[PDB]
């Protein structure tokens, strides 16, 4: 479970990383299941396209939003 | 507590993701832009 | 003898410097001052998180004090405020409570509204107003 | 003068003579003092407010250890309030026209 | 150590008892 | 330790933030040797930056006795009289230049304890609590347990 | 009065532990948490048959690349100027 | 429906109602008016702020003083504007509240003096019949601020 | 308050007085109550070396 | 109508909010004591030393205030006054008193 936890990329806690959907994947994950947390990845807009790669952001429940501003609504 | 603030969308850290960190801190008196940190 | 110790007496008095505020023989017998300096100096580096907890911990305290002369409680409050989109920590808190009476009476007022606000929509399950101080802003 | 007291400066004598001299300057009768609040009288720690009222309205109050202090330190309250000189007054603008 | 099976109950493991208290009926 | 070493507060020398701020840094007197090899630093120092040291700030006067020692100093005095004397012994131009210049930021106050970061003149505005805070007075103040 | 024998967690007569409400709410949220990564982690999407090599070029590309960085290990290079200028130790008023 | 009154048949805590809503914001429109006529007419005097300057929530007031840990890039003797206001208020009135307020707002202004370090201070390692022992000295750089004066614009 | 440096000191730090009465009363209600304001949880200005002691008057 | 707090103690806090919906504006006047509410101060006025044949007498009489006392009876009266334990009033060795510092800095 250690190896698992390392070779996924996984070292420090509370950290967001995107793998694939693969049944490999699918048994690296099921593996730890019982130290990780799974959540998906959806996408509001489209993806970031060059021009939209220094402004971007995760934020919270998974969504990957292409356009992240400071100002309110 | 912040677990009532992962239902709205703006994390359980405020001092991370928000107004209160990406935002600049300081500023010039005269109107110039402060130079962003490294962090 | 060749090339043997000529400045022992200074590092005697370099690890007796920080032993000259001791009762007993700690601040003369050598061979006890380097253990007592020692265990000086681990303590005062472990006990920075004690110092924090302490503080935090006196900080809580005056925020309940200050809570229970209004006429409130300390979670009800900690969670109002954190239901308001305001962030202040427990030191400016404090600071109010202790200095600023009316802008801290201001905010019990306005948590003991946001709480009464809550209790109508959870039983109401709201539907309409939810709210009037509430209405969260979202940033995008 | 930043934090500075007003009469650490000026050390008057009787705060309450100037202070009706004042008030009969500003077209007023005569200020009465009156016991506001009180705690422990019969201790050796005793503390008491004494409320300077005119023409039955509060201006200023003076808490203190006995009667007369308390008393001073109210027409004190009362004769820096007429003036102006508080801890909420405008601070000085340090800066350039 | 003891054996699995013996007389005295033998108490389990902290994290077995609080599965156990946890899925009840 | 804090129990051993004296501490103070933190506060200004003469109020420079208010009305306008000078320069605390008064005499910095370098002490290079002629021949050696421990004022290496110092002495390309005074040939390369020490100019241009002193035209950045003309409150700052900046004295070379050029004694044939062994270990470089510098002798900096501020307004309030602290005269902090250090050694330059063995370091580079850059180092010697970074030290000089926080000398020169810096004022004449002790490098001891801080004590409470924060330090304001009028900290009560709307009135200092007092025990008497938050409660409500009766009819003609009348105490507990009592007829009249 | 009540004594416990050798070690209250160790041995055979030793003291129980018991659960109350926090353990139980914890392991009530874990249990959540976890049965939602099932739900999460019951659904493929290239069935493993559609994915005998779209990668591979990326890994060997890695790999050479790794290859390339460890089999690069030589002593650094040695100049003549740091042996000429490190006779400026006993420099003067030059 | 109807239950008699005893012990457990009504709650311990008075039922406390909810005004009108219209009424509700017509009052709350009459007092931010009345709070801007008082800040456009000159009432105010000695006000306090809580500036979020380097993580860290002070109590920033007319002439104060502040120490953060670390250094700003900036010579001594230039002023330095401070953002992030989440509450301020003079006497009789106070403004809050959603994250921060407005940058056209509250304007404070600050001024940095000193730069100077801080004391020598230890982080000693020990362990008992390892022969173990660890010692350092960490000097951080400080930086020393001044507020001058805090602005205010009555344009709410 | 525009108060001085002693009269508000003393008027700050002083010892307050209390009175709580029984009758038909649980001991424990009483004397938490009453160890609290001996303390001085009930006060801002609560510290352990302050010695900000009350008085509590239960009959 | 609906109040949060008592408006009768302390300060009276209006709650209110912009119309804009990113600042919360609170108008909390300052609260006075009625005169309802205070009672006249005593003016114990005191004289039972003055008689008819000296003048002087109340002036001599008045330096006739001294007790003189040891050590245990003196610590329960100060104990009893000040309503603090007797471990208090106490003396201190000289290494707990040498060690005193006697400038300590100042703020404010
Ligand atoms: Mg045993």
């Amino acid at each position: 479970e250690k190896d698992i936890i390392k070779m996924l990329g996984l070292e420090k806690a509370h950290t967001p990383q995107v793998h694939k959907n693969i049944p490999s994947v699918n048994a690296k994950l099921k593996v730890v299941k019982h130290l990780i947390r799974i959540k998906p990845l959806k996408l509001p807009q489209g993806l970031p396209a060059e021009e939209n790669m220094s402004n971007t952001c995760l934020k919270s429940t998974g969504e990957l939003v292409v356009q992240w501003h400071l100002k309110p609504v | 507590g912040g677990q009532w603030r992962l239902q709205q969308g703006l994390a359980a850290n405020p001092s991370g993701y928000g107004p209160l960190t990406e935002l600049p801190d300081w500023s010039y008196a005269d109107g110039r832009p402060a130079p962003p940190m490294k962090g | 003898l060749r090339n043997r110790v000529t400045d022992r007496y200074f590092r005697i008095q370099e690890v007796l410097k920080h032993a000259r505020h001791f009762r007993g023989r700690k601040n003369r017998c050598y061979r006890l001052a380097v253990r007592t300096v020692i265990r000086a100096f681990v303590k005062c580096t472990k006990a920075r998180y004690l110092k924090k907890k302490n503080m935090r911990t006196l900080w809580i305290n005056r925020i309940t004090a200050a809570s229970q002369e209004h006429g409130l409680k300390y979670p009800a409050l900690i969670g109002n405020l954190v239901k308001c989109q305001v962030e202040l920590n427990r030191k400016v808190l404090a600071d109010l409570a202790i200095y600023e009476p009316k802008t801290f009476k201001s905010l019990a007022a306005l948590a003991s509204r946001r709480r009464h606000e809550g209790f109508a929509a959870a039983l109401g399950d709201g539907k309409e107003p939810e709210g009037i101080f509430s209405r969260v802003v979202q940033y995008h | 003068m930043t934090g500075k007291e007003l009469f650490e400066m000026w050390k008057i004598i009787n705060p309450m003579g100037l202070l009706v001299e004042e008030l009969k300057k500003r077209n007023v009768s005569a200020p009465e003092s009156r016991l506001t609040r009180q705690s422990g009288g019969t201790t050796a720690l005793p503390l008491y407010f004494v409320g300077l009222y005119c023409d039955k309205k509060l201006i200023a109050e003076g808490p203190g250890e006995t009667v007369l202090v308390a008393e001073e330190e109210a027409a004190r309250v009362a004769l820096r309030k007429l003036y102006g000189f508080t801890e909420n007054r405008r601070p000085w603008n340090y800066s350039k026209p | 150590g003891s054996k699995a099976v013996t007389r005295h109950r033998r108490v389990m493991h902290f994290q077995r008892q609080k599965l156990m208290a946890v899925t009840e009926y | 330790t804090a129990r051993g070493t004296p501490s103070r507060f933190l506060a200004s020398v003469l109020h420079n933030g208010l009305g306008r701020y000078v320069q605390q840094l008064q005499r910095l007197s370098f002490s290079v040797s002629r021949d050696g090899a421990s004022s290496r630093g110092a002495r390309e120092f005074v040939e390369r930056e020490v100019i241009d040291f002193a035209r950045r700030n003309p409150g700052v006067v900046i004295y070379v006795n050029s004694r044939p020692c062994c270990v470089p100093r510098v002798v900096a005095e501020y307004l309030n009289g602290a005269v902090r004397e250090e050694s330059i012994h063995c370091k580079s131009v850059e180092e010697i230049s970074t030290l000089v210049q926080k000398l020169a930021d810096q004022s004449g106050l002790d490098v001891i304890r801080i004590r409470k970061p924060f330090h304001t003149d009028n900290p009560s505005i709307q009135g200092q609590w007092h025990p008497f805070t938050n409660k409500p007075t009766t009819f003609r103040g009348l105490r507990p347990r009592e007829v009249q | 009065r009540g004594r416990i024998p050798g070690r209250q967690w160790i041995g055979k007569h030793r003291r129980p532990r018991f659960v109350s409400l926090r353990a139980k709410q914890n392991m009530i949220r874990r249990l959540e948490i976890e049965a939602e990564n099932h739900y999460w982690l019951s659904m493929p999407y290239m069935t493993r048959e559609q994915e005998r090599g779209h990668a591979a070029v990326r890994r060997r590309e890695a790999f050479e690349a790794i290859k390339a960085a460890a089999t690069s290990k030589f002593p650094p290079h040695r100049f003549i100027a740091d042996q000429l200028d490190h006779l400026n130790v006993t420099k003067k008023w030059s | 429906g109807y239950v008699p009154k005893t012990s457990l048949s009504s709650p311990p805590w008075p039922e406390v109602v909810l005004p009108d809503p219209v009424e509700e914001t017509r009052h709350h429109a009459e007092v931010v008016k009345k709070v801007n006529e008082m800040i456009v007419t000159g009432q105010y005097g000695r006000l306090f702020a809580v500036v979020h300057f380097a993580s860290r929530q002070w109590k920033v007031t007319s002439e104060d003083l502040i120490l953060i840990g670390n250094e700003l890039d900036l010579a001594c003797g230039e002023r330095i504007r401070l953002e992030k206001v989440l509450l301020v208020g003079a006497d009789n009135f106070t403004l809050l509240g959603k994250p921060l307020l407005g940058k056209d707002l509250v304007r404070v202004e600050a001024t940095v003096i000193e730069k100077t370090e801080s004391w020598p201070r230890i982080i000693m390692r020990f362990r008992k019949r390892k022969n173990f022992k660890k010692k350092r000295i960490v000097t951080t750089p400080q930086t020393v601020l001044r507020i001058n004066s805090i602005e205010i614009a009555p344009c709410l | 308050s525009s108060f001085s440096r002693a009269p508000q000191q003393w008027a700050t730090f002083a010892r307050i007085w209390y009175l709580l009465d029984g009758k038909m009363q649980p001991p424990g209600k009483l004397a938490a109550m009453a160890s609290i304001r001996l303390q001085g949880l009930h006060k801002p200005v609560y510290h352990a070396l302050s010695d900000c002691g009350d008085h509590v008057v239960i009959m | 109508t609906y109040s949060p707090l008592p408006d009768d103690y302390n300060c009276n806090v209006e709650l209110a909010l912009t119309s804009d919906g990113r600042t919360i504006v609170c108008y909390h006047p300052s609260v006075d004591i009625p005169y309802e509410h205070t009672k006249p101060i005593p003016r114990p006025d005191p004289v039972h030393n003055n008689e008819e044949t000296h003048d002087q007498v109340l002036k001599t009489r008045l330096e006739e205030k001294v007790e003189h006392l040891e050590e245990g009876p003196m610590i329960e009266q100060l104990s009893k006054m000040f309503f603090t334990t007797k471990h208090r009033w106490y003396p201190h060795g000289r290494y707990h008193r040498c060690r005193k510092n006697l400038n300590p800095p100042k703020d404010r």
